[PDB]
RNA sequence: CGCGGGGUGGAGCAGCCCGGUAGCUCGUCGGGCUCAUAACCCGAAGGUCGUCGGUUCAAAUCCGGCCCCCGCAACCA
RNA sequence: AAUCGCAAAAAGGUGGGCCCAGUUCGGAUUGGGGUCUGCAACCCGACCCCAUGAAGCCGGAAUCGCUAGUAAUCGCGGAUCAGC
RNA sequence: GCGGUCGCCUCCUAAAAGGUAACGGAGGCGCCCAAAGGUCCCCUCAGGCGGGACGGAAAUCCGCCGGAGAGCGCAAGGGUA
């Protein structure tokens, strides 16, 4: 859920990149 | 958590007034308004005076208080429950 | 004992870290135990696997240096 | 069965090690195993015998004994408690097949228990006995934990013809009772 | 299969049935899996006794888990209190120990409302 | 000092026979409706049972002593 | 700076996994290890990673919004601004 | 008169046999048990200390100490391992 730091869209909520979410297209 | 480091950030006057109690080895009451260094392990057994922004509190100093900083020996609040 | 009544009891095998228990003497013969911390897995044969006491130690290395 | 490992580490390794540490004339004097005695404190069974008999079930597996059903001594109210009921389960084992149970409980059971850094060295109850207790029936190899409802441990009552537990630490020590110094 | 202390596991999955260990999350999880070379689609319901024992012996050896790990947590706490830290004298006020607020929202810290 | 009934949340009442769990109304507290208070609606807190001893496994409850309350009696003289 | 960069749009779409489980739901709290801004993150910053996994299974009396590209739902940007 | 009492058991009063009075000092009975009955065989308490998961003053267990202070359906007495 956008409040799972640790996943996909948790990490879009917070709007921040990182190991569950890379910088990558 | 929290971090910092690279750099591991203390403040002067204190820590060369504590510098100059090993050297000549001279243990007494140091009083300072620095809450924002860390401490040791150069003070470990000197009674240093923190502040909390009314009044310095002596506070006893061991090798385990070593990673924190000096403000967390010396509370702000004044609490003593409520009702 | 009385007869009947009763479990049988009998030799037995036994499985752990270890190899082989052949003492048992039990109901049920040949048992797989998860871990017999006596073949010398666990505390006993002291390992003190996962050392520790970072503690003081560990935040005055990182500090002796930083 | 009369060949059982530990039976024979007592009289071919912990008899003699014994002997020129306390220094006993005679043969007898040595401290000998006799009589170990396991209760199940159960008044989790008060008004419902069906959980008394699942218990015995699962004593007389690990023992190879059938259990003896203790009964209230007294009524005591606070906890129900009436001067009947089956309030606990207690077996006691002696010679050959104590040693069977003796065994197995050092090789397997406490290894299997959640931390554990040795057995209390206080438990000696000063005329030289040594009791301990047991928090889950799940830490004895015969149970499968496909068997079990709900968890009960015991107590263990282990006497010795040693006068003093001085000694009776010794004899406890070389059998090979893990003690947290 | 009993891996950690104790701890039995079952069906569902291989990756799932290692988090509910204490100590291992999805990470941890996840990792010894193509480390101990097995799948995690399979269920622990099924695989050989040797796959279990690649895992015990792997998991249970290369970190602390259940017991071990839970007994150095509280062991910390009660340095932080010990010491006279402000970030451990919040834990015996049993208060929110990071920041916060606690005028208002600190139930899951502070429990359930004591109305007055 | 005769006889009878009592004493239980803050108020007034049950529960005591027959043992084993204390209930009702009001009030109090928190929230709601209202511009607002009350009414009204939704929640919650609160009694060791006058007292000391006794009986029983267990006492508000059965038994005894003491202290208070109410009622009746104190006649021939 | 239509001539570079923030920039990935998100839901959607395809494929696959979970199989009703306080559960790969939910991410609170907490331990540990770090990054960055700033003279300085104890009180008092944000962020990452490891572990922890909380209350919550749809909310009493009450009560709000909205008539169409509206309501729902999805992401993006800006101001302030060292960072937040 | 009013009040209390009226038969039965226990204790004291009762003066070391029995018995013995008073509106003398205190309690209890108007049942109960098909096993709480007969016999044979076994068994021995209460407590106190130490020991032992959930067990707490006290549930069940082990150790030593424990002549009866336990128990004997209910009062008291006598009796009794
Ligand atoms: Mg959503
Ligand atoms: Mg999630
Ligand atoms: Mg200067
Ligand atoms: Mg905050
Ligand atoms: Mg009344
Ligand atoms: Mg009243
Ligand atoms: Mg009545
Ligand atoms: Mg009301
Ligand atoms: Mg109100
Ligand atoms: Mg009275
Ligand atoms: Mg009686
Ligand atoms: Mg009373
Ligand atoms: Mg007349
Ligand atoms: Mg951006
Ligand atoms: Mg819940
Ligand atoms: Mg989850
Ligand atoms: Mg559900
Ligand atoms: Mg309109
Ligand atoms: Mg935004
Ligand atoms: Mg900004
Ligand atoms: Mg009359
Ligand atoms: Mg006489
Ligand atoms: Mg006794
Ligand atoms: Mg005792
Ligand atoms: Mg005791
Ligand atoms: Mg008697
Ligand atoms: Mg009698
Ligand atoms: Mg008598
Ligand atoms: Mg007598």
């Amino acid at each position: 859920g956008k409040g799972d730091r640790r996943t996909r869209r948790g990490k879009i909520w917070r709007g921040t990149y990182g190991k569950y979410r890379p910088r990558k297209k | 958590p929290r971090s910092l480091k690279k750099g591991v950030f203390v403040d002067d006057h204190l820590l060369e007034k504590v510098l100059e109690l090993n050297a000549k080895g001279e243990k007494r009451l140091i009083k300072t308004w620095s809450r924002r260094s860390t401490i040791v392990p150069e003070m470990v057994g000197h009674t240093i005076a923190v502040y909390n922004g009314k009044q310095h509190v002596p506070v006893y100093i061991t090798e385990n208080m070593v990673g924190h900083k000096l403000g967390e020996f010396a509370p702000t609040r004044t609490y003593r429950g409520h009702g | 004992m009385k007869e009947g009544i009763h479990p049988k009891l009998v030799p037995a095998r036994i499985i752990c870290g270890c190899g082989n228990v052949i003492e048992t003497y039990s109901t049920k013969p040949e048992i797989y135990v998860e871990v017999c911390s006596k073949c010398h897995p666990f505390y006993t044969g002291q390992q003190r696997f996962v050392d520790t006491e970072g503690r003081v130690e560990r935040f005055q290395r990182r500090y002796g240096d930083s | 069965p009369l060949d059982v490992a530990l039976k024979r580490k007592y009289y071919e390794e912990v008899r003699p090690e014994l002997i020129r540490r306390f220094g006993y004339q005679n043969v007898w004097e040595v401290p000998r195993l006799e009589k170990v005695v396991i209760n199940q404190g159960l008044g989790e069974a008060k008004e419902d015998a069906r959980i008394l008999e699942k218990a015995a079930q699962e004593l007389a597996l690990i023992t190879g004994q059938k259990p003896a059903v203790t009964r209230a001594k007294k009524s005591i109210s606070n906890f129900k408690l009436r001067k009947g009921m089956p309030i606990g389960l207690r077996v006691t084992l002696r010679r050959d097949r104590m040693w069977i149970f003796l065994e197995k409980l050092l090789n397997v059971a406490l290894p299997r228990i959640r931390d554990f850094r040795g057995l209390n060295p206080n438990s000696f109850d000063g005329r030289g006995n040594y009791n301990l207790g047991l928090r889950e029936q799940l830490i004895f190899p015969e149970i499968t934990y496909d068997m079990v409802d709900a968890l009960r441990g015991m107590d263990i009552a282990v006497v010795t013809t040693a006068e003093t537990d001085e000694e009776a630490r010794a004899l406890l020590e070389l059998l090979g009772f893990p003690f947290r110094k | 299969a009993r891996i950690a202390g104790v701890e039995i596991p079952r069906n569902k999955r291989v990756d799932v049935a290692l988090t509910y260990i204490y100590g291992i999350g999805k990470a941890r999880a996840k990792e010894a899996l193509e480390k101990t070379g097995i799948n995690p689609a399979t269920r622990v319901k099924d695989l050989t006794e040797a796959e279990v024992v690649r895992l015990r012996e792997y998991v249970e050896n290369t970190w602390k888990l259940e017991g071990e790990l839970r007994a150095e947590v509280a062991a910390n706490i009660k340095r932080l209190m010990d010491i006279g830290c402000y970030r451990g004298l919040r834990h015996r006020r049993g208060l929110p120990v990071r920041g916060q607020r606690t005028r208002t929202n600190a139930r899951t810290r502070k429990g359930p409302r004591k109305t007055v």
